[PDB]
């Protein structure tokens, strides 16, 4: 039996940080 | 390496297929109205045959890609299409007939200190520091040194260290004077002025730090 | 020689720049070799003919190392740990492997260190370029100077691949053009001279 | 509680001299910070010297104290101190207290000094990961076409192998490779429970693998996204992510993108391994588009820092949870690296909170500062169930919700074996 | 003020140095301009150093603007001058010496041109062989990464420079022969290459 | 047991060398032109001379390690390794990493207190 | 156990 949480695909989340977005 | 590729080469192929096409109709309104004789006609007919038969033996299959080695001879038609250029390649090349009486002279010294190093140094360059727990891997940098045992006049072992044979070589066993090969190719790297000390160094290291200078110094020195 | 007997008793000190000097010992059988005499004549006498190929070729070096000091300074500096570009940024120790074994890692200390022969001043730029025409570690100072981008940083890898037309151009130039007229002047020299 | 509050008063200060940091050194036997030379008395309960004064720091070998990064975490993790010794005396038998910092650094009490060549690092221990974010379902795509050939292999091959090691009992894995048609590595055909037995398959798997072949992306992505889509076998239902080792390319994949995500509920993360001339523009792309990371591998040291910084991508979301993702969790049963047993540890995600009465910063607030951890050993639970009044063929044991026994008379403190030693 | 630029030189020197590389400049213009017209405006094109110093005037006020406003990142345009350091030599005989071997090279260029187009097209054809030959097998599992290669055209070009230049020819030839096997009758004859 | 009796055989081919009318010719006028200057080839050897004699006296002291460019077969520590080390240099083999192993800074050597 | 070889 596994978690019961999970946490992901929050709309408020940034989503603009790369790594490469940048240089 | 090993068959990759991507969108260019794929289309650059195919552009191959067009250049030959194009040089093989040059030929055939060349080979029909003139039935070869010139250097240069001759070679651009070599190109296109060459050519021809890799395009087929690539279809066929599809050492295959081995012969695509003649498209580099290719930029030299470009001396052959223009009469300006003919004329200094020709004065180029015939200032050189004076010199097969220097290059016969190379080739003889070349030969003469291979065989006397062929002589002198034969297997001498196979055994290095091999650290004391059996042969593990040349513990000595990434630049092992050969050694001479302890009966020997070559640069002995460190502290925790012992010379033992079965080493490969200096240079993964490239340079060494092991046949009429190795050392005819020692003996030229070491006339072009190059990489000299080093083998003089190996050798010193190899048999003792005595009379490896008469040799090589002579050798730059004459040749 | 006397006045190295002379003294006596400051032996720690002139001592080591007199004993110099003592290799001018050779150069009294100049006057008393006749012939040698006559060649060393000669060479002085050549050397002033190609004081116009000395000093256009310097000229020239020095036109060179000043353009590549506007290019390269600042710009050659490396870090132990290729992972930090920054003199702030490589303080400390880093894990090497060595032989690229994952399995065999060894603490090392990390340093900001320059290039060999860099090009911060106008008098390290000739003597980074005079090393390039004598075609001595000349592919070291190439791919260490096609790394650099920027002032204060460490490298990356091929940055400005196009940038080695500054070294060909200086190696045709100076190492290929100019040397060749140096040789072909003292030949032309020479026969002019005993002709 | 008192991790969040003294973080946000902090101020980020860059000189370091004129005020200088007081702490103790765990690894010790230097201007801009002060060194403490403790008591160490002997006590019962651990097996070492410790000192109940103050707290120890940890900093890997690597991370270079003295900067401003790591002297800024040590000001506002020394309030940490009077929180671990209020902890302690209001239970004496408190073992361990540790809080991971996202920097590198972790300060635990008491102070103790720490157990080679030191490879520790507080980021990549299973109770931080399993703090840090939710279970995974990561599925790795490798990159075997011939141009991944020579030096770029051995580092893809470690790499792989490497963030394999990021991946506890909870989260599902799977190793894929592309070469001009997409297959995978091993006998598995789909997601496994990615415990010691079934990584040890993938890890024999992936040193096997061989680069020859034609690249291409469309067919490597569109068995990822098939295989992420299986739900006839035990999965997380949770993090979907996918990882491409690859070095370069002109492909960006955008049909195949929003053919099988077009709501984007699956992260993709991009590494560039190796040293090369080859464009990283496409790479960068997928990871931008789909909400991932790019990250960058150029030698054999960037291996591990750069295979576990995933984790700061998938904890936004639970950052963004607030108070509800505050929940202790408990790891499985392992040896405790400051030598103690066989010990299971607590763990609660720290949050960054500067300007959340302000209620406007979203800019690094999203990360974690760390991960809170308290060690309980077996033995202390052992003296729960006591046993002399039962038989001896009478025993207690527990079990995890994944059938391993946290308590069981043959639970060894040894590491259990997945195959036969070997020495070469 | 040229050869006076440093790395991490003070602040006010790159103040004065820039000042004085606009005032100068000005001047050499002033200087330009009184010589043209009261010289006649085609008696300003019938010298040699006249058009170079119209060139390298023209160029750097061109230049001046691509880096006084970021444009393009300085090249050391005006560093060119120099060349008319050359003029002092017209107080001494050695200098009717140096212009008739300027004039030669001048009615020489459409060989020297033609000579130089050999010599591109030789490293052209040994570039593209070196490519065939040796691209994409110069990767071997150690953790060095070859700088010297044949993987590119750029980088073929580079190597084949190297390899006439002479410096570290032997190195080049040794990783040749390991990529098709190593010292064995069928592999070690890829060297007549690189003789 | 000896070698330089072997060295005897490889001179016959010398005899096969000097024949013809353009390589005995050639390589008869070059040596005795060579023979007509023996003072212009004296100046090489003056220069070599002194400038080992310099190089002996300035870093003749400067410790042997085998890391470094000066080692146990490139060294100052003798006349005959001085002149090879100055003919090494005139042949252009890595000069600069000799003279940069030669700068202030470096460890001297036991001997040479 | 003991360890084998290879
Ligand atoms: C040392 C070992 C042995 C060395 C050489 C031994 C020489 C002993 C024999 C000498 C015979 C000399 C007579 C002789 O034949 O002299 C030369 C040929 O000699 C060589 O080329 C000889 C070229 C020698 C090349 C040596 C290189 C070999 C490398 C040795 C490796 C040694 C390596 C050691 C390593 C040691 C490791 C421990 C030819 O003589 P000739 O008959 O051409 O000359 C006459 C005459 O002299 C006239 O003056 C000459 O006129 P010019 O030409 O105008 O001067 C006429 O010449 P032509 O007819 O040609 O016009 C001829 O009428
Ligand atoms: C928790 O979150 C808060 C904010 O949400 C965060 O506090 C912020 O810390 C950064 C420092 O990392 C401050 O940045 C200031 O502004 C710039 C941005 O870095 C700095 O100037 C240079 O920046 C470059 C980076 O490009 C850097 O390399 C360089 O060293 C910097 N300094 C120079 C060139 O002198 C400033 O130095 C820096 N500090 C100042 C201005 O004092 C933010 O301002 C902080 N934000 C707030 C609201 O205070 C905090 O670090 C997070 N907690 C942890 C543990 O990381
Ligand atoms: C272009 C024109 C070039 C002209 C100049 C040519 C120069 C040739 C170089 C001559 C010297 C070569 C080096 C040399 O003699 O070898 C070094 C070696 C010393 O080594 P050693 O300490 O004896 O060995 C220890 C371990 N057994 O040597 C010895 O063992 C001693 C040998 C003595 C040789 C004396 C003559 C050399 C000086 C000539 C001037
Ligand atoms: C990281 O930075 C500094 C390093 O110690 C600390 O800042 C200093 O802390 C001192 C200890 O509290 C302060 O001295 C006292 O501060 C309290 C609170 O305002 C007052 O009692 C007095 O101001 C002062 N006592 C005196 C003068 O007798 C320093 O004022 C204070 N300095 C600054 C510039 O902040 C930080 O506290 C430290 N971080 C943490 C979390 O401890
Ligand atoms: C299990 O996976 C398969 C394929 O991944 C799913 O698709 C079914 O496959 C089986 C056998 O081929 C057949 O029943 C049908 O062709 C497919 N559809 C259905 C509705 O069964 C399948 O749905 C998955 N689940 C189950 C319970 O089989
Ligand atoms: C007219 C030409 C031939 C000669 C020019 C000489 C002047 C301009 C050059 C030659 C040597 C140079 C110096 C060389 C080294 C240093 C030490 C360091 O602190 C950087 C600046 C400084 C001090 C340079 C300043 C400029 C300098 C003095
Ligand atoms: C004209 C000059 C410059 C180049 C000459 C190239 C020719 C004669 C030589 C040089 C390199 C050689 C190759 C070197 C190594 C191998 C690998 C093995 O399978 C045997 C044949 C093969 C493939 C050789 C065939 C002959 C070869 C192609
Ligand atoms: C810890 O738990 C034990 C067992 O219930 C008991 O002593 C008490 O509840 C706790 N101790 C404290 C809070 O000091
Ligand atoms: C080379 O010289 C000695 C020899 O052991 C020693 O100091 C070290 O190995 C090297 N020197 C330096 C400064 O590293
Ligand atoms: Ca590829
Ligand atoms: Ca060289």
């Amino acid at each position: 039996k596994g978690p019961d949480v999970c946490f992901d695909n929050n709309v408020l989340e940034d989503y603009t940080d790369c790594g490469g977005v940048s240089g | 390496p090993e068959d990759d590729s991507n969108a260019t080469n794929s289309n650059l192929e195919r552009v191959e297929y067009l250049f030959l096409i194009i040089f093989t109709v040059e030929a055939f309104l060349k080979v029909i109205a003139y039935g070869l004789r010139n250097g240069w006609n001759l070679l651009d007919f070599i190109i296109v045959v060459v050519g021809l038969f890799s395009a087929i033996l690539e279809q066929a299959t599809k050492d295959v890609k081995a012969l695509r080695a003649f498209r580099v001879l290719r930029p030299l038609r470009l001396v052959s299409g223009v009469p300006s250029l003919q004329v200094v390649l020709n004065s180029i090349i015939k200032a050189m007939v004076p010199l097969l009486h220097i290059a016969l002279l190379v080739l003889f010294v070349i030969i003469i200190y291979a065989i006397i190093g062929l002589e002198l140094f034969m297997g001498k360059m196979h055994k290095t520091c091999y650290n004391q727990e059996g042969i593990a891997d040349v513990p000595a940098e990434d630049d092992p040194s050969p050694c001479a045992l302890e009966t020997g006049h070559g640069r002995q072992c460190q502290n925790g260290t012992v010379c033992k044979p079965g080493w490969d070589g200096p240079k993964h066993g490239i340079t060494n004077f092991d046949n009429f090969a190795f050392a005819m190719l020692t003996v030229f790297q070491c006339i072009t002025m190059e990489g000299w000390t080093d083998v003089l160094y190996w050798v010193n290291d190899a048999v003792g730090r005595d009379w490896p200078w008469i040799y090589f110094v002579t050798l730059i020195i004459i040749g | 020689s006397l006045i190295s007997f002379g003294i006596q008793s400051s032996a720690i000190n002139v001592v080591k720049i007199l004993r110099v000097l003592r290799v001018l010992r050779p150069l009294r059988a100049i006057n008393r070799a006749k012939g040698l005499k006559h060649v060393v004549q000669c060479v002085f006498v050549a050397i002033r003919t190609i004081g116009n190929i000395v000093i256009v070729t310097t000229l020239l070096q020095f036109m060179f190392a000043c353009i590549g000091v506007q290019l390269f300074k600042g710009k050659l500096y490396t870090c132990s740990d290729s992972s930090k570009q920054t003199e702030a940024e490589c303080k400390g120790n880093y894990i090497t492997y060595k032989d690229g074994e994952v399995d065999h890692p060894i603490i090392q200390p990390r340093s900001w260190e320059n290039s060999k022969f860099d090009f911060d001043n106008v008098l390290a730029a000739m003597m980074a370029l005079f090393t390039v025409s004598t075609f001595e570690g000349w592919p070291e100072l190439l791919y260490r100077s096609i790394d650099s981008h920027t002032e204060d940083k460490g490298p990356i890898y091929n940055y400005r691949v196009e940038i080695s037309i500054f070294f060909i151009i200086y190696i045709i130039i100076i190492a290929f053009f100019m040397m060749n007229i140096f040789v072909g002047f003292v030949i032309v020299t020479f026969q002019e001279q005993g002709e | 509680l008192e991790a969040e509050k003294v973080q946000a008063a902090h101020q980020w200060r860059e000189d370091f001299a004129s005020n200088e940091v007081v702490y103790y050194n765990a690894k010790d036997d230097e201007p801009g910070s002060q060194r403490i030379k403790p008591v160490f008395i002997e006590d019962a309960n651990f097996g070492r010297q410790i000192s109940y004064q103050h707290a120890a720091v940890h900093i890997p070998t690597d991370i270079y104290e003295g900067s401003t990064i790591v002297l800024n975490e040590l000001n506002w993790t020394s309030a940490l101190d009077e929180v671990f010794k209020k902890n302690r005396e209001e239970d004496p038998s408190l073992l361990w207290q540790v809080f991971g910092s996202a920097t590198g650094l972790a300060r635990y009490y008491p102070a103790s000094p720490w157990v080679k060549i030191d490879l520790y690092d507080v980021r990549r221990r299973p109770w931080y990961i399993q703090g840090a974010a939710s279970p995974k379902d990561m599925l790795i795509l490798v990159d075997v076409s011939g141009s991944v050939s020579g030096l770029t292999l051995k580092l893809i091959r470690t790499s792989v192998s490497e963030m394999l090691e990021t991946l506890s009992d909870d989260d599902f894995v799977n190793v894929a490779s592309f070469n001009s048609n997409a297959q995978d590595v091993s006998c598995f055909q789909h997601l496994v429970q990615a415990n010691v037995r079934n990584k040890k398959v993938l890890k024999d798997a992936v040193n096997n693998i061989t680069a020859k072949g034609i690249t291409d992306y469309k067919k490597g992505f569109s068995f990822a996204f098939e295989q992420l889509l299986n739900y006839n076998v035990s999965r997380a239902n949770c993090n979907k992510i996918i990882m491409l080792f690859t070095d370069g390319g002109e492909e960006r994949a955008q049909e195949i993108f929003n053919k099988y995500n077009k709501d984007k509920k699956v992260r993709v993360f991009t590494f560039s391994v190796g040293q090369h001339n080859y464009d990283r523009g496409p790479i960068q792309w997928m990871a931008c588009e789909n909400k991932g990371y790019y990250y960058e591998i150029p030698s054999i040291g960037a291996i591990r820092i750069n295979t576990q910084e995933y984790l700061d991508v998938l904890g936004r979301p639970m950052v963004l949870a607030g108070d509800k993702a505050k929940q202790v969790q408990w790891t499985n049963v392992y040896l405790d690296a400051l030598e103690l047993g066989l010990v299971i540890t607590g763990t609660l995600p720290v949050f960054n909170i500067t300007g959340q009465f302000e209620n406007k910063t979203n800019l690094k607030n999203q990360l974690i500062l760390g991960v809170m951890g308290v060690d309980v050993s077996l033995e202390d639970i052992k003296r729960l169930t006591p046993r002399f009044t039962l038989c001896p063929n009478g025993y207690y044991f527990a079990i995890d919700p994944n059938g391993y026994v946290l308590l069981h008379p043959n639970l060894q403190p040894k590491p259990i074996g997945v195959g036969i030693p070997t020495i070469n | 003020t040229i050869a006076s630029e440093h790395y991490n030189q003070p602040n006010w020197l790159t103040e004065v140095q820039d000042t004085a590389n606009k005032a100068l400049l000005a001047l050499f213009t002033a200087e330009m301009l009184l010589k043209m017209y009261s010289l006649g405006l085609q008696a300003y094109f019938v010298s040699l150093f006249n058009r170079f110093d119209c060139f390298v005037v023209c160029g750097g006020i061109l230049e001046t603007i691509l880096v006084e406003t970021k444009i393009m990142s300085p090249l050391g345009i005006s560093v060119l001058r120099c060349v008319r350091l050359l003029r002092i030599f017209k107080i001494t005989r050695y200098w009717n010496s140096l212009s008739n071997l300027v004039a030669s090279l001048l009615n020489s260029v459409r060989s020297i041109a033609s000579l130089l187009l050999l010599l591109f097209l030789f490293i052209i054809i040994f570039s593209l062989l070196g490519m065939q030959l040796f691209g994409g097998k110069f990767n071997f599992d150690e953790m060095q990464t070859r700088r010297s290669t044949f993987d590119n055209f750029p980088q073929s070009l580079l190597t084949v420079f190297q390899i006439l230049t002479g410096e570290d020819w032997n190195s080049v030839m040794y990783d040749g022969i390991m990529a098709y096997g190593g010292p064995s009758f069928p592999g070690m004859l890829v060297c007549i290459y690189f003789i | 047991s000896i070698t330089f009796f072997r060295l005897f055989r490889v001179m016959r081919l010398v005899k096969l060398l000097s024949r013809g009318e353009g390589i005995r010719t050639l390589l008869w006028t070059f040596i005795k032109s060579f023979q007509a200057l023996p003072y212009v080839a004296l100046l090489i050897v003056m220069l070599f001379f002194i400038y080992a004699v310099i190089g002996m006296q300035v870093f003749g002291k400067i410790a042997l390690n085998d890391t470094t460019e000066i080692n146990r077969n490139n060294n100052f520590q003798t006349f005959p390794q001085a002149v090879l080390l100055l003919f090494r240099c005139a042949t252009g083999e890595a000069w600069q990493d000799i003279m940069l192993a030669c700068m202030p800074g470096k460890k001297c050597a036991p001997e040479s207190e | 156990c003991e360890p084998g070889a290879a």
